[PDB]
RNA sequence: ACAGAUGUCCUCGAGAGGUA
């Protein structure tokens, strides 16, 4: 269990709900195929969003037993952990996949690094194996080299770009065909296939999705939406979205910090009983719900500041506490030296907005654009109250006492670390103090407002980069009261510029034969860039993975020279993947809009593959723009199933409808207003909790062990529309004075 | 074969209802529970005759709390899958692992060691259904099934059944 | 939830005897002569599929007369039918009641009789044998043309050999059930 | 957070005036505050008691969440 | 009385001040009253379960 | 069995049928449940138990239990209360 | 892609000395 999640879980409580998860009965051997028609107890579901990698990346190179035969097996696992969920979530109006794909140029900072690391533990473990059959072999046994060849999996490998991800993609467009066509539950279904080509990391394209579905004027307020993700940071980013209908699955990891992680050697003691009892044991996984309506009411009670010239908006206070915490920690810009562990400081930052919130004359953000001043004024405040903080950070981690190393010889609790700080990163002298302290500030707010922007109105640079390693010390941005902030569209990178911008080490083999043939050689023009010991590795606090690199950066430059100088000779068949592409939709046999479809494209109508269609949520629902498919699909068809070895029986194009989908461009800003209409779910909160989140509880001190304990007793928690009525009855009279009546 | 039986069911009032019309409370508590309920021992209490008819007792409050409980005697329709005998469905369902036969308020589930070897999954058709010479089911036809499951009533029952031997098809 | 009072060792009797096959053997709940609950000593019904539609039907019907009158007082073919059962079922028995549906739907699509003198014509021709209720509910509700093809479509009805009164009264099952 | 969390404290008014005692639990506004000479616990207001240093000095009132220290 | 108990050889008990992030499963009485070597001076008033001795293992 | 209304137990209330029936009143007036009296200004469930039963205005039913398993049903109205 | 801690009560069989 991750401390951000023991975080959540002491100061709110009651968002971790318990799961109801189906289990089909086995009689005579044979296994009763579980229905999907009926009612789901978790609650009415209707758009379910799951972010493939999360499921591709677990069911690969596991901790447990690695898949023995081909690609084949990791298909295979992916598409029962795939049915495994949409059994689960049982969505009833459009479900959504989503692959990571091309991302912007301040996201490949810390995924090249984490990549060569990576690459740089398989290849010493693979050494340390290597030296292991060495010695076994020197005394007299023999092993075949099957057995020495198989090498682990090259997580590294997977990148978007590779024919991998093809391979992937071409499997679930014919495993979604097949579910539609074989389960009479999914007639309303309508299914979506986001591929590795398309831009985007996996989140920011279901950011994407939920504003181009609230794009559009019909769109159902009371709509509800889950989001299957692995990451701390999505539980996180679905409140941003302004959606009181949300709730996020995810896997139990309270129980899976301790579960069965026994040796495959004691299995075959006990011989059918204890393998029997291991295998009916992992057949189970606990999960847990995250929901954030509730969490949008604890929010409300622990953000209220009595006394404020403004107007207190419950949309407008989450925007602030979103801002805040995506400042303290997120994966794309370095950790602030003052915020490393990112629990304990969120009180701290909270409090100095609560005081500093009478001062300002204005919010905090304003649909996603930065308050300078106000800003400026925050963190002033910070670095004001940073002093005590990081006295109090030294004399903890001396208490606690009583490869680079470079933050053990800054010696920060000693007076006058200003200084000592950028000494581990530049050289002593006074003026370039100075020159590096502004230039950092200058990257540090360019990166918090292009983040901001990010996450709440989409990407805005898509080549923006944080030329830098180590944040900025305390009392930073000093002097920046006149900067104003304009951020320039760019094209996003090609596939192959992508994967190279990756950086993969040299054990990495998914590039083509010319573009290994270009980074192997010695005499490389972009040698410089990589590494092959890889001596970055650097502590800096912390242990074992969490130590950053030191490598230099890639010039944007060089290496779009070395990818239009080795295009021109590459394959015309290889060079065809360098298509951006678009998303594609599927659609039952016997949906609602499937005649209209039918009627309009792939029909008598016969145009020259330019007439489009938009369709609005009255009918069905999915709003968006659908165009004519690119691939070979063709009425009256059939699609050859890729998985080969799976007994997959075929299928034809008359039960399937295939198209390419493109969102609906967004009219104006996207803004953070409720819709009209919405109604407001059944109130579960209590006066008491809402006093128990204003007093200040240090974790509950473990009093009556109130953290821990009758959790599967706070059940589940109705969703959903609850009452025509969208307003609470106040005073008023009619309706309300009969509650009143009824009430007392 | 559908069975009517004279059931009973117990339900504990609560005396936030010990009114002039507790009576009909247990009315519609009754129906309210019974309907709907799949109870393994019995099957389906599809629904209940001769609602004005039904008669309570004089219930016993308990010594824990003053809670009074209630014996109902009520007669209803019931349903039960029962085991040994042929029976008509309509196929709701089709898939690889068989077809979702559709007898009443069940779905009786065939194997592939159920089946006899005359038919094969395939796709081609816009129903897809298992084709193969004299046999034509598709996703909604009909069908005579034999039931030889092992029903396993656990809060709630099921059936499998049989296509092997003749008359087991549409005629 | 149980209609009959414990008896013959039923705490610790282990398996007493195999679940119900098609050789009959009843099981030991839904065996013959059951408790009535004013008194005692009730067989078990002879109700067949026909039957169950025009019971259910008639307590539809009665129950809708009944909560109309209270409010009140507090104030084709198949296409006909499905329509008729729908507008009965939308607001008399109210709740969810999903699985009703489903069997009135079967009920009315498989209905071998469609009128009250006819279900009354057969089952006084079916009361004429001793049979099981059971082995003339299956007989009346599924429509056979050979005997051989009843002997095996519904088990247990080895005692009658001659089947001759056995023909006929099929064909009279045929044309009465072709006369709806 | 609460300042008033084991530092002395001298109850003033009431029928303890000059009593020296250390606050052990404080809660809401009521301070339950232990007493030197008298095996007993009394509860009275965080505002109404005067602090002390633990090692001695001069007495102060409630000011101290200002100060947000101690003496 | 107190006294420290050496299991094994470098596993032995010592006499200090414990604190809630170091140390685990400490008791609900206050510490405050406690100094560097764990003992609390004479002439200090004390009541309830307040913490004497100080102790870990 | 019920012995009709041939019965021959007490036509009294005994000591233990007096708490018992006092106990269970008590209960369900301390519970939300309806009171068949004029409160008047009582706020006590015991005590409105009592008044209750002062003029016999309580529906609950004795089952008197015979050693054989007989039992006969005496309501609470026509039982004399003279302890 | 991802991921470093906490939940409150421990004796148990005996022995001895006493109180109503
Ligand atoms: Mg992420």
């Amino acid at each position: 269990v991750p401390s951000f999640f023991r975080w959540l879980s002491r100061k709110y409580p009651k968002i971790i709900s318990p799961v109801l998860e189906e289990q089909p009965q086995i009689v005579d051997g044979v296994i009763l195929p579980l229905d999907y028609s009926a009612s789901n107890p978790n609650g009415e579901l209707d758009n379910l969003y799951l972010d493939m990698n999360g499921i591709v990346h677990p069911c690969s190179h596991p901790e447990n037993k690695p898949p023995p035969e081909t690609e084949d097996e990791m298909l295979l696992a992916v598409f029962e952990y795939t049915n495994r969920v949409l059994n689960m979530a049982r969505p009833r109006k459009v479900l959504v996949m989503a692959v990571d794909g091309v991302a912007p140029r301040a996201k490949m900072n810390q995924q090249r690094a984490r990549r060569f690391r990576s690459a740089r533990d398989a290849q010493i473990e693979n050494e340390a194996r290597e030296e292991i059959m060495r010695q076994r072999e020197e005394v007299g046994e023999i092993i075949d080299d099957a057995v020495r060849n198989k090498k682990t999996w090259d997580s590294n490998a997977i990148t978007p770009g590779t024919p991998f991800m093809d391979k992937l993609a071409a499997a679930l467009r014919y495993w979604t065909a097949f579910k539609l066509a074989t389960d009479p539950g999914w007639k309303n279904l309508q299914v979506i296939i986001s591929d590795a080509t398309v831009p985007g990391e996996g989140e920011h394209k279901i950011m994407n999705f939920i504003r181009s579905q609230r794009a559009d004027p019909e769109y159902n307020p009371n709509t509800t939406h889950c989001i299957y993700g692995l990451d701390a940071d999505l539980i996180f980013l679905g409140l941003a979205t302004h959606e009181p209908h949300f709730k996020i699955l995810r896997e139990d990891v309270f129980a899976q910090d301790n579960r069965k992680r026994n040796n495959l050697k004691d299995t075959i003691n006990m011989t059918e009983e204890e393998k029997q009892f291991l295998q009916k044991q992992n057949s189970e996984q606990p999960f847990l719900w995250l929901h954030i309506n509730v969490l949008r009411e604890y929010l409300s009670a622990e953000l209220w500041v009595p006394g404020l010239p403004f107007t207190f908006d419950l949309e407008r206070a989450i925007d602030d506490w979103v801002f805040m915490c995506f400042f303290c920690g997120n994966d794309f810009l370095p950790h602030l030296p003052c915020l490393d562990v990112r629990e304990n400081s969120i009180d701290i930052l909270l409090d100095i907005w609560k005081v500093v919130l009478p001062k300002l004359k204005t919010y905090m953000t304003c649909d996603g654009v930065l308050n300078l001043p106000s800003v400026e004024t925050l963190l002033q405040h910070l670095g004001s109250r940073e002093g005590d903080i990081f006295k109090t950070r030294h004399i903890q981690e001396a208490r606690k006492k009583e490869v680079f190393d470079t933050d053990e010889f800054v010696k920060l609790f000693e007076p006058g670390y200003h200084e000592r700080y950028y000494t581990a990163k530049f050289h002593v002298t006074p003026q370039d103090i100075e020159q590096l302290r502004k230039d950092m500030v200058k990257c540090y707010i360019e990166g918090v407002a292009w983040v901001l922007m990010y996450y709440y109105q989409g990407c805005a640079s898509w080549n923006w980069f944080y030329p830098y390693h180590y944040a900025p010390l305390a009392t930073d941005f000093h002097g920046f009261s006149h900067l104003e902030i304009k951020f320039e569209e760019g094209t996003p990178f090609l596939p192959y510029e992508q994967l190279m911008s990756v950086l993969p080490a040299a054990s990495g083999h998914a590039l083509p034969k010319i573009f290994r043939s270009l980074m192997s050689e010695p005499d490389s023009e972009i040698i410089d860039f990589y590494p092959e010991e890889f001596p970055i590795d650097m502590n800096g606090k912390k242990m074992s993975w969490q130590g950053i690199a030191l490598l230099p950066f890639i010039d944007q430059d060089r290496l779009l020279t070395a990818v239009r100088a080795q295009y021109p000779l590459l394959s015309d068949a290889e060079r065809a993947r360098n298509i951006r592409g678009e998303p594609v939709l599927l659609i039952s046999n016997k949906n609602a809009n499937y005649e209209r479809f039918s009627k309009k494209l792939y029909s008598k109508e016969n145009n020259n593959n330019n007439v489009v269609v938009k369709f609005q949520h009255f009918k069905s629902g999915l709003s968006g723009i659908v165009s004519k498919d690119v691939e070979g699909f063709e009425l009256n068809g059939k699609i050859v199933c890729p998985i080969q070895g799976g007994s997959l029986p075929n299928l034809s194009t008359t039960l399937i409808l295939k198209m390419s989908y493109r969102l609906i461009p967004l009219p104006s800003r996207n803004k953070s207003i409720i819709l009209n209409g919405f109604i407001p779910s059944e109130p579960v909160l209590t006066a008491y909790d809402l006093d128990s989140i204003m007093y200040k509880y240090n974790n509950q001190n473990y009093s009556r062990r109130w953290n821990f304990g009758n959790d599967l007793k706070q059940n589940i928690v109705p969703v959903g529309p609850k009452g025509i009525t969208q307003y609470k009855p106040r005073t008023g009279g009619y309706r309300a004075f009969f509650y009143f009546a009824e009430l007392s | 074969m559908f069975f009517i039986k004279d059931l009973s069911l117990n339900i504990t009032l609560h005396p936030s209802f010990f009114g002039p019309r507790m009576k009909q409370y247990l009315k519609t508590k009754l129906l309210e529970e019974v309907e709907g309920s799949c109870t393994g021992k019995f099957g389906y209490i599809l629904c209940v005759l001769d609602y004005d008819n039904i008669d309570i007792q004089r219930g016993r409050i308990l010594p824990t709390d003053g809670s009074a409980e209630f014996n109902v005697k009520y007669r209803a329709v019931v349903f039960k899958p029962f085991k040994g005998e042929v029976v008509d469905g309509t196929v709701v369902s089709c898939s690889q692992h068989g077809f979702e036969v559709q007898v009443g308020p069940m779905k009786v589930f065939v194997t592939k060691h159920l089946m006899p070897q005359d038919l094969t999954f395939n796709a081609g058709s816009n129903p897809p259904s298992y084709q193969s010479s004299e046999d034509v089911i598709t996703i909604k036809s009909r069908i005579r099934v034999k039931i030889e499951g092992c029903i396993s009533q656990v809060s709630s029952i099921h059936a499998i059944g049989s296509i092997k031997e003749d008359y087991l098809g549409a005629i | 939830s149980t209609s009959t009072f414990q008896t013959r060792r039923r705490r610790l009797k282990k398996v007493e005897e195999e679940e119900n096959a098609a050789t009959l053997q009843l099981g030991q709940e839904f065996q013959l002569k059951q408790i009535n609950h004013q008194g005692e000593e009730e067989e078990l019904i002879a109700l067949n599929l026909s039957e169950a539609r025009l019971v259910i039907k008639e307590a539809l019907v009665e129950r809708r007369r009944a909560f109309k009158r209270s409010q009140k007082k507090h104030k084709e073919t198949r296409e006909k039918e499905l329509e008729s059962i729908d507008v009965l079922l939308e607001q008399t028995t109210g709740g969810n009641n999903k699985d009703l549906k489903n069997t009135m739907q079967y009920l009315t699509n498989f209905s071998r009789f469609r009128d009250q003198e006819t279900v009354g014509a057969v089952i006084q021709l079916l009361k004429s044998t001793g049979l099981h209720p059971f082995e003339v509910a299956q007989l009346g509700s599924l429509a056979c043309d050979t005997a051989d093809e009843a002997k095996t479509l519904i088990p247990s009805l080895n005692n009658k050999i001659s089947d001759d009164e056995l023909e006929r009264i099929l064909k009279e099952l045929s044309n009465l059930e072709t006369l709806y | 957070r609460e300042v008033a969390l084991g530092k002395t404290v001298r109850i003033r008014s009431a029928g303890y005036k000059g009593q020296l005692g250390i606050v052990k639990d404080v809660n809401g506004d009521k301070a339950t505050v232990e007493l030197h000479s008298k095996n007993k616990h009394i509860t009275i207001d965080k505002h109404k008691l005067t602090y002390y240093n633990r090692e001695g000095g001069e007495g102060i009132t409630y000011d101290e969440l200002v100060n947000r220290r101690g003496r | 009385m107190d006294q420290e108990k050496k299991y094994g050889m470098s596993i032995t008990e010592t006499f200090e001040k414990p604190q809630r992030t170091n140390t685990l499963r400490m008791k609900h009485g206050t510490y405050d009253k406690l100094d560097d070597d764990g003992l609390i001076a004479p002439g200090v008033r004390v009541s309830g379960e307040d913490v004497i001795i100080g102790k870990t293992t | 069995a019920i012995p009709k209304d041939q019965r021959a137990t007490t036509p009294y209330m005994t000591k233990y049928e007096r708490a018992r029936i006092l106990g269970t009143r008590a209960l369900q007036i301390s519970m939300n449940a309806p009171v068949f009296v004029d409160l008047e200004g009582e706020t006590d469930p015991l005590r409105i138990a009592m008044k209750e039963l002062a003029e016999k205005k309580i529906p609950l039913v004795i089952r008197r239990y015979l050693p054989d398993g007989s039992f006969e049903d005496w309501s609470v109205e026509e039982l004399i209360v003279d302890l």
